[PDB]
């Protein structure tokens, strides 16, 4: 009906970077650790993600929301 | 003790790559 091969790894791969405790990962230090791995992550590319993510004060970003948006549209 | 940070960072970009591609199929 409706996998969730994206939903999940993405909740449990944000969760393995979580810091502020209930899940939320920084967009300074996410962007560099993304885009130093895998296949050199863009900066851009990075940039838009956390931005529609949330980002809020510092740069708290909530994978739950970021995910569900992901997915929900 | 590895890395397992790296590997949830792997899986996560394959899943900015259908975040970007998803929505957007025609008009």
């Amino acid at each position: 009906m409706k996998e969730q091969d994206s939903e999940e790894e993405l909740i449990e791969a944000f969760k393995v970077f979580d810091r502020d405790g209930n899940g939320l990962i920084s967009a300074a230090e996410l962007r560099h650790v993304m885009t130093n791995l895998g296949e050199k992550l863009t900066d851009d590319e990075v940039d838009e993600m956390i931005r529609e993510a949330d980002i809020d004060g510092d740069g708290h970003i909530n994978y739950e929301e970021f995910v569900r948006m992901m997915v929900s549209k | 003790k590895r890395k397992q940070e790296e590997v949830s960072a792997i899986v996560i970009q394959r899943a900015y790559r259908r975040y970007l591609l998803k929505q957007k199929v025609k008009k």
